[PDB]
């Protein structure tokens, strides 16, 4: 139950897209939009700063 | 031959307890093995030019004796390409980042296992063990003055 | 030159056996002629000295004989203390056995004594450390207050 | 935990087979592929300071409840329904009062198969990974009965 | 360089552990030889009663 | 044989215990053990058996049995043996973690790979009179009191 | 190479010179051992009734001084078998003191690292209470900005 570090492994969903979309693809979309916008500013932005 | 009976006596008496190997012989894969325990510190390079470069199935299909053992023994200590610890404890210095006389221990894991000869996961294992602290720190300076007494 | 050398290995091995025969030789040779010499000369021997001789015989071969218990005697303390060596040797044998497991005890007792103080106090840098998170996180949570 | 004494660990195989217990009790089939992770997870695998994995915690984020209520056409709910529905035997189905795929109604579209693969195998492998992680009968009892 | 002294100590380590090894086991074949002709003997079973 | 003083060979303990068991073993004790005694102590101990095979051992030692000639064919024997805490410190070299059980085939191997090689046959008769679990297991812990004969 | 093998080559030749001088003591040996018997037998014809005591009086001579050997090799024996069981026996004395110093030396030790444990937990707990003390410092500032 100690350590002096950690590997956080991310698996959410992907891009989910279908016929009758409900509150789960809407949670699984923002969670994907969240996603890519962390990765282009820890990209772009952070490396600027 | 150059060397003493003295000594040739230990050195006859130490090769004599191995004995599992049909009679007073020696394989060529445990000649490292004997060559290392009685003295000196010869690299795979030097065991395998002082065998006669060995072919890979030739380290498993033949042994040696005694009156061949010796010589190359008595090469192993004439000639030899070692160094005093004064140059080893300045070596391990690279990799100390603080520069507070402490290395981590995965660092120098990592670079026995790939750097240099390679060694087996069980052999580093056991050279670092015994100098575990609370930081995963090994002191270079104590790893090689112990290992330079062993 | 370590092929050849193994040549004077062998070679000196046989060169100091066939010297060690060359001395055994040369006292078996040097034997026969004191013998002989004895031969020749008990012939023309007085005659009364060898009967004086015989009386001595039977001393010194009680000497020999005496030998046997002196020779028994020395075999006895060099056997006792070859004997005595073996349960010497076999003690120190047993202790490095214990010292072994002693030296590793004494870290069993310092990790034993570790798995409950150290689980002690390792409780104090879970909640408490996490504060350390939570403090550094309440600078930037108050940070989104304060923005 | 590698060294002279090297051997799979207890907690390298809990590691391993953390992962098909969690896909098979979440995961689903879908249109746009037959193994649809309707969960996303976070495995946080501590490591201490020689580098020896010690712990792994996995925290899941937004559950699709809603699939195993009701699916859409050309698609399955969670794989588990159809392992259970499949592997159990006459022991399992007369304790767990199961009943044919048509009788459910939550299940849309029946009986669906994936290719290449087999539910009665699959169950089976799922309950030897829970065996394996460390979890007792009574618990996998207790989660096929609330299925 | 350092790799052969780490490399010897392992193999003078081993052989150091052989060699106290082979002496212990000396005493155990030792005390099993002695065993088994004193096993089979009439006067042993029946003192150590 | 190696001829020496029989008081010297075994220790203060073991030539005390020797001693009083002499003293014991006697329906008449004069210092002079007959045939007729250690049938009498085997009748008392076995349930009244009789095993006239045993009366043909009197000839390998001069005459009857004294007490010197008792603990010098026990020491003629018992040579080579040792105590048995000496005997557990060798044993607990092996294994390392100290469980107090190990393999069979790891006895055998080890018993015919290094010093006197012991044979097959051998290493079989040490196991034609104990018991043994079925999950291998050399208890040595427990097999160092059956080794003795402190059993039965 | 050349050295070793001209000293190789160079070491037969003082072999071949040994068995050819070690030679001459066989055949001298063989001429002087055929010269004994006659001399020997011819010495018993002349008077074997008196000449037969200097015959043993020659072999006790002999044995003799092979008894005072004897003695002489056991007391090199002896003397070294006593001195080494005396190595061995201030081995295991020395070892002894490791035992007190090493093992028993350790429990200062191994108890210092106990104790050390018990007072780096209380200084660990006391930096952990004492960094306690800035998350309510620090929770309060946070609160403080949400007043
Ligand atoms: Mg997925
Ligand atoms: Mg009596």
């Amino acid at each position: 139950r100690q350590g002096a570090s950690f590997i956080g492994i991310l698996d959410i969903a992907g891009f989910e897209i279908f016929d009758l979309n409900s509150f789960e693809q809407l949670c699984i979309n923002y969670t994907n939009e969240k996603l890519q916008q962390l990765f282009n500013h820890t990209m772009f932005i952070l490396e600027q700063e | 031959c150059d060397f003493s009976e003295e000594q040739t006596a230990e050195f006859k008496e130490a090769f004599q307890l191995f004995d599992r190997t049909g009679d007073g012989k020696i394989l060529y894969s445990q000649c490292g093995d004997v060559m290392r325990a009685l003295g000196q510190n010869p690299t795979n390079a030097e065991v395998m030019k002082v065998l006669g470069n060995p072919k890979s199935d030739e380290m498993n299909l033949k042994t040696l004796k005694f009156e061949q053992f010796l010589p190359m023994m008595q090469t192993i200590a004439k000639n030899k390409d070692q160094g005093c610890f004064e140059d080893y404890v300045e070596g391990l210095r690279v990799f100390d980042k603080e520069g507070n006389g402490t290395v981590m221990g995965a660092e120098i894991r990592h670079v026995l296992v790939t750097l240099g000869e390679k060694m087996t996961e069980e052999e580093v294992e056991q050279l670092v063990a015994g100098h575990e602290d609370s930081n995963g720190c090994i002191n270079y300076e104590e790893l090689v003055r112990m290992v330079l007494s062993g | 030159a370590r092929e050849k050398e193994t040549k004077a290995l062998s070679l000196a091995r046989a060169l100091e056996e066939a010297m060690e025969q060359k001395a055994e030789l040369e006292r078996l040779n040097k034997q026969f002629r004191t013998e002989m010499e004895d031969l020749m000369s008990s012939k023309d021997d007085v005659g009364k000295s060898v009967h004086e001789l015989e009386k001595s015989k039977r001393a010194l071969e009680q000497q020999v004989e005496e030998m046997k218990t002196q020779l028994e005697e020395l075999e006895d303390e060099l056997q006792a203390t070859e004997d005595a060596k073996l349960r010497l040797e076999v003690n120190l044998q047993a202790m490095k056995a214990q010292f072994e497991r002693d030296l590793q005890g004494r870290d069993e007792q310092s990790e034993e004594k570790k798995k409950q103080l150290v689980r002690q106090v390792r409780e104090m840098e879970a909640e408490l450390e996490d504060e350390r998170k939570q403090r550094s996180m309440a600078v930037a949570a108050r940070k989104k207050l304060e923005m | 935990s590698h060294k002279s004494k090297k051997d799979q660990g207890e907690l390298e195989r809990q590691l391993l087979q953390a992962n098909p217990i969690l896909e098979a009790f979440g995961n689903a089939k879908t249109v746009k592929n037959d193994n649809s992770s309707r969960f996303g997870k976070f495995i946080r695998i501590n490591f201490d300071v020689n580098g020896y994995i010690v712990g792994a915690n996995i925290e899941t984020y937004l559950l699709e409840k809603s699939r195993a209520i009701r699916q859409a056409k050309e698609e399955r709910t969670f794989h588990i329904f159809y392992y259970l529905l499949s592997g159990a035997g006459e022991h399992l189905k007369t304790d767990l009062l199961l009943e044919p795929y048509n009788k459910y109604r939550f299940l849309s579209n029946g009986h669906v198969t994936i290719p290449g693969q087999q539910d009665k195998d699959m169950f089976q492998e799922t309950m030897e990974a829970m065996r394996i992680m460390g979890i007792p009968e009574e618990e996998q009892m207790g989660l096929l009965r609330v299925i | 360089g350092f790799q052969a002294c780490c490399r010897g100590y392992l193999a003078r380590k081993a052989f150091a552990k052989r060699q106290q090894q082979l002496t212990a086991m000396k005493v155990l074949q030792r005390n099993c030889a002695a065993y088994l002709k004193l096993r089979n003997w009439q006067w042993w079973r029946l003192f150590t009663k | 044989r190696a001829t020496s003083n029989v008081f010297a060979m075994f220790d203060q303990s073991q030539i005390q215990e020797f001693k009083e068991a002499f003293n014991m073993i006697d329906q008449n004790r004069d210092g002079f053990i007959d045939k007729e005694d250690l049938h009498d102590m085997l009748a008392s101990l076995g349930k009244n058996p009789t095993d006239e095979y045993l009366d043909a051992m009197m000839n390998e030692a001069p005459g009857p049995i004294n007490f010197t000639m008792f603990l010098t064919m026990f020491g003629e024997k018992l040579n080579g043996t040792d105590p048995e805490d000496v005997i557990r410190n060798a044993f607990a070299c092996f294994d390392e973690e100290a469980t107090g059980t190990i393999q069979e085939d790891y006895l055998r191997e080890l018993l015919t790979t290094m010093g006197d090689r012991f044979t097959d046959e051998e290493v079989d008769e040490l196991y034609r009179e104990a018991p043994i679990d079925k999950k291998g297991n050399f208890n040595y812990i427990e097999f160092t009191r059956i080794l003795k004969h402190g059993a039965k």
